[PDB]
């Protein structure tokens, strides 16, 4: 009655019969831009169900030995169906959206992933390891794009800031032996009505394996953790050629 | 005109935000409730499910037999306006004399207050933060002796000339805001506005500032928004020819009015620069203090 | 006073009392806030929020 | 002019005073707030938010710092041993600086309220156990065994459909306030301490791991408050930021 | 006398500091302010005034700089040939500076609103044509062809009876206000490009000249509004004025 | 040609959205332009020199000898105003001294 | 306050808000100015005014 | 600014001089304070002893 | 020129004339000329009991 | 990623043993003839 959901939107409906609730950040629906919020003139575009719906990305392979990964919105979705192109014809974006991990196993396998999304997830570098050389992350590493990136230190989040302290952001967990997934729906979060969906990256969605993936011989090793998401209330505006970036 | 039905009834366009959760007043911590013993079934408040996200809701009355406090403890220390509304150091400018550095008796220093860990760490609590501020400037010699020297402080607004001499024409400053006192006048104090163009600075901004490939010589750029970028302070001692002495300003700034969002995980690691949250790899250590056994304190 | 409404904090959910001698409001002291809270919008942003008594996973 | 008299401060620049200062843009209206999620509007608000509470923190090297967020429990034999042990003082050096409560907290010279921790089981879903958790208020000394533990505050645990329990550190002191209590003479605010027994035993059947672990998170409930405003203990800098 | 005690700021002389200050002529009343035509009460005012904008800046000799303001059309291939390009940021170099607008615009460091060019095209009354020109919001580069520019904002002009059309920069940006932008990280707040094409081209009769030119006039909407004062980028002095 | 500057608005030329404009007009009125404190004289008063070395100076009240300033006020051909003049001293390597 | 009227603004079809202590009003600070516009004196001083939707050459 | 004057017994500094200074830690509540018995307001209570 | 700060407990003690807790970002402190006249402030009660 | 573009269904195994995945009428005339291989290829409803 809380463990079973669907999420229909768009063309798309997910189920699932272990699920742990559902987070709303910050305590907040998805809306449109108000006329007084606003600043740009142009009359927005809002194509509706041809963009907000759910989109399934990306997979990767839990293990004993994972560090975590992590991936930026908007960036994952540039380049995916209808969204991608209003994304890249326009200048200005704003959309919220509805996130579902998921990752189901056995009742004789045990872990827990701390699922996470941290607005303007800046990243550092080691700076050389001896912190002399003033390195800086890649175009690569910043926007992953759909694939995601490995994170190379957990315990700081590639940032240097706590990874024990997360939770203070929306935020689920999949413990093995209670739920397969995670549900987190968010908001538009900048200091900006709209900005470019392909410069800035309003948040990060962090999947990282607090509690180590376990098993014993024999039950099936090959343990995914999938990526679905879907925009809500998505508006465009200053139209012109597609740009990549 | 609108007509067919799936228009008539969607919902493209409400910009009222629904809202899950209210502010309610709270001057002084909860009171405890008296409690006795209950030998319940169905009902257990102690078992939680942290896997939700949310934090428990178990409370010393479900959990013991409590008495009645009548808790007036204040919350009124804890405010935002009382948290950061405290004058620290954000900037340092040295004027030497003979000097590899400013020996031409003035100095332009960019207005960033990311320079120094104490108000560093507080102000990265925060991802947006909108206010006005206090600044006070303390000047003196490196001893801390105070001599009879005038100087000139000048706001220079991003685009308007930055003097490059002490006897640049830019210290007319017909438009720009100036502000002349002497060392043995006391420290210099204005208060200074909201002054960005987005609703809020941001401590933290994971994108780059234009458009076009990102190549490695330009990754320099990464998490630069100008947005943050209010312009240059200037300084200079007044006069055509050369101080006879050496000085140090120190900026203090001291927040008011103020107003933050989206809280995040406090810095663990030292900082190393001002434009990013670069760490050194080579010396993560943990957040605290550690021991031998888990048995054993 | 008749003054500017330049303080940053102009039109927020919380009330100030404040002091002031110049003509911008920004350039007012910080005076005191309003004491209100809300706790739930960190600590429990569920949907389908659930009780104390009850057991969280229904 | 109007007669006055300068009194002792005059002057004088304190951090804190809050006075009124000269505007340097006359007229100058700031861009207009729009709305944005997640305002806080008191840091009690993130004290009521749990946290990571390392309660192993052991280990130190940067390859297995990830397992100071997680200690584990076991298979024993059955005599009542002790998991882990741990002191409650929030503002003390150990488990508690994980913790955005115990960082806070550092910014302030006395605390009060009650504290609560939830320790979630993240073992596979055949794993069962009851377990012992005990808080010793002030002058109890770390028990030596179960039966002692047992004489204080205490919650008993079963794993089961809900993987976590909490374990409230009702405010229990002989003053209001508590300052930041350390070795010394400042013992004298000590919070008490978490001791964690077996009450049963981690059983498991064929075919389940024999070894799990449990995620502790802690924050403070909503009779807490601090106050006295201070620096925090640590500065992350060592020479200057470039 | 009365207690008082002297605060921060004290001694100091803020140049936008607007206090009292004693008179130096008391009783002394002005000569009477009889009426005078033009009275202007804000810089707005003059803002929405259109002055030449010199969109063909390449002539730097003396003898050739009144051919700034104003660029040439004339008979072409028909393959919609590009006419001239330049950016529509305001307060950057280039040819805004040549507008009142522009030049106002650098006394204040922040600028919002839309803006407007006029073209009036000089040739003869034998002559037509039809132009197309685009505005590009920021990210779009420098249209290659026609069919790039036209997917973004922009106007058809048919030259007749009226000799000008009005291609309006619509207010389309992220942040509430732009600052001056610039070659750099504040190239951030660019307003974007405008290119003008031929549409189809610029024909004549036997015995019309086979080359005119435009006149570009710009100014700003009356949604245009500046703020945080500033000095303007120039100073036009070498030495001491005499 | 007539004379006035185009009438033609957003709205008209595209399709536009609702926009509440709450951007003030405040800092571009004439006192806030203008009332800003800014150098237009400097009097010299060497000891040994060759302009004034007799310990005074007269000074021809014009305001023209600096750019800044000058520019400014010529934006307009008339004006009436009221002024605060504010003089600073010091020697020339601005130190005080008790004179 | 009952003082002289030797403001330079003195009767001006802008009133304006401001602060004085000595007997001479020109003393006064600049204050606030009211926010009144005429754009069409210099961008569209035409005698026979000229709709938007029409040609402005009938 | 206002026109003022000031008098003799600026800046001096009177040990029994009864004034306003300013607080240092602002918005900061004490601990309230619990009931204590044998308060005294007055000396002269403790003469009578 | 002079620096008093007050220190809370558990607050980083200044060990050195250039130590990093003179930043002062939380902890009052006053800056004052031997000049001025004597600096004076407001203290509140401030124990837990 | 190509399928996940289209209607689909995530299904989860459960207690409750099926799912319904529904094949929505899209198509450009009211009705469909009998699709077969040539021109009357017109009328397929898709692919699952
Ligand atoms: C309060 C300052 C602006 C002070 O502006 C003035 C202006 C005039 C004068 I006189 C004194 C100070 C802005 C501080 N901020 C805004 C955000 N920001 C920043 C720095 C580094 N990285 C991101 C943001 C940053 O350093
Ligand atoms: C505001 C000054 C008058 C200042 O008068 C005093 C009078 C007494 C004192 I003590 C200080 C200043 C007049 C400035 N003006 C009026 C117009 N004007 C001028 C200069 C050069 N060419 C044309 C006009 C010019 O320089
Ligand atoms: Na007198
Ligand atoms: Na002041
Ligand atoms: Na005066
Ligand atoms: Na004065
Ligand atoms: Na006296
Ligand atoms: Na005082």
């Amino acid at each position: 009655s809380d463990r079973v959901a669907q999420l229909t939107i768009g063309n798309s409906t997910i189920t699932t019969q272990e699920a742990a609730n559902i987070i709303v950040g910050y305590g907040e629906w998805p809306s449109y831009c108000s006329d007084s919020d606003a600043t740009a003139v142009d009359k927005p575009t809002r194509p509706d169900v041809s963009v907000n719906r759910f989109y399934t990305l990306d997979t990767k392979l839990w293990e004993k030995s994972s560090k975590g990964w992590y991936w930026k919105f908007p960036d994952v979705l540039t380049e995916t169906g209808v969204f991608g192109q209003n994304a890249q014809f326009h200048y200005l974006y704003r959309s919220g959206f509805c996130i579902h991990v998921q990752c189901n196993a056995s009742k004789f396998h045990q872990g827990a992933l701390l699922v996470a999304v941290l607005p303007e997830y800046v990243i550092g570098t080691v700076a050389g390891g001896t912190g002399t050389e003033d390195t800086h992350p890649p175009y690569k590493q910043t926007q992953p794009g759909a694939d995601g990136f490995e994170l190379q230190h957990p315990y700081v989040l590639d940032a240097g800031i706590p990874i024990s302290q997360l939770t203070v952001c929306p935020h689920q967990w999949i413990n093995l032996r209670t739920n397969n997934c995670a549900t987190i729906i968010v908001p538009y979060i900048n200091a900006l009505p709209f900005d470019s969906a392909l410069n800035h990256c309003n948040f990060g969605l962090l999947v990282v394996p607090i509690s180590p993936l376990d098993y014993d011989q024999g039950a099936t090793p090959v343990i995914p953790i999938t990526i679905t998401l879907a925009p809500m209330c998505s508006e465009f505006a200053g139209l012109r050629q597609a740009v990549t970036q | 005109g609108d007509r067919v039905a799936d228009v008539i009834e969607s919902s493209i366009g409400d910009s009222v935000s629904r809202a899950l959760t209210h502010a309610l007043p709270a001057p002084t911590g909860q009171n405890t409730q008296v409690s006795s013993h209950r030998l319940d079934t169905g009902k257990v408040p102690a078992l939680q499910a942290a896997e939700i996200g949310a934090s428990s809701n178990a409370s010393d009355e479900s959990m013991i037999e409590t008495r009645c406090v009548l808790n007036s403890h204040s919350t009124a220390e804890t405010t935002l306006d009382s948290f950061f509304s405290r004058a620290g150091l954000v900037g340092e400018i040295d004027l030497p004399l003979k000097g590899t550095t400013n020996p031409n008796g003035y100095a332009n220093w960019d207005i960033d207050i990311t320079g120094y860990a104490q108000m560093r760490r507080k102000v990265e609590l925060f991802t947006y933060m909108r206010f006005d501020a206090e600044f006070t400037f303390v000047a003196c010699t490196p001893t801390g002796e105070v001599v009879p020297q005038l100087l000139q402080y000048m706001f220079v607004p991003p685009g308007a000339p930055k003097p490059d001499s002490r006897e640049s024409l830019a210290w007319q400053t017909a438009t720009n805001p100036s502000v002349f006192v002497k060392l043995s006048d006391p420290p210099a104090q204005v208060s200074v506005p909201f002054m960005s163009p987005a609703s809020a600075y941001q401590w933290f901004y994971d994108g780059y500032p234009t458009f076009g490939e990102h190549k490695q010589e330009k990754d320099l750029e990464y998490g630069a928004c100008p947005n943050n970028m209010m312009g240059t302070f200037s300084v200079r001692t007044v006069g055509t020819s050369k101080s006879k002495y050496p000085l140090v300003v120190r900026i203090y700034m001291r927040m008011k009015h103020v107003r933050a969002w989206i809280p995040r995980p406090m810095r663990n690691q030292n900082y190393l620069f001002k434009a990013n949250p670069n760490y050194a790899g080579n010396s993560i250590k943990p957040t605290g203090a550690s021991r031998t056994a888990i048995t054993t304190l | 006073s008749h003054e500017n409404s330049n303080s940053a904090t102009e039109g927020s959910t919380i009330n100030y009392t404040t002091i002031n001698y110049y003509k911008d409001s920004y350039a007012a002291t910080a005076g005191k806030q309003s004491l209100k809270q809300d706790p739930d919008k960190f600590a429990n942003p569920v949907k389908d929020i659930f009780t104390e008594m009850a057991a969280p996973l229904k | 002019g109007f007669p006055t008299e300068l009194k002792p401060g005059t002057n004088q620049f304190l951090t804190t005073d809050d006075g009124v200062s000269a505007p340097i843009l006359p007229n100058f209206h700031p861009t207009p707030c729009i709305h944005i999620p997640g305002e806080v509007r008191n840091l009690l608000e993130l004290c009521q938010v749990e946290t990571i509470l390392e309660v192993n923190n052991v280990p130190t090297n940067a390859t297995s710092l990830m397992e100071r967020l997680r200690f584990p429990v076991s298979a024993q034999a059955g005599k009542g041993e002790l998991c882990a042990v741990f002191r409650a003082d929030p503002g003390r050096n150990g488990p508690w600086q994980s913790t955005l409560l115990g960082q806070l907290c550092g910014y302030y010279t006395q605390w009060s309220g009650s504290l609560e921790v939830t320790f979630m089981f993240t073992g596979s879903f055949m794993a069962t156990g009851k377990m012992l958790i005990a808080y010793t208020p002030p002058g109890g000394p770390l028990p030596k065994d179960r039966a002692t533990a047992m004489l204080g505050t205490h919650v008993i645990w079963d794993f089961g459909l809900q993987s976590s329990v909490t374990l409230v550190i009702p405010w229990i002191s002989n003053t209001h306030y508590r300052a930041h209590a350390r070795d010394g003479v400042f013992d004298y605010y000590t919070t008490g301490l978490v001791s964690i027994w077996y009450q049963t035993n981690y059983v498991v059947p064929i075919g389940a791991p024999n070894t799990a672990y449990i995620i502790a998170l802690a924050a403070a409930q909503k009779n807490f408050t601090m106050k006295l405003c201070k620096d925090a203990s640590d500065i992350l800098q060592t020479g200057t930021i470039q």
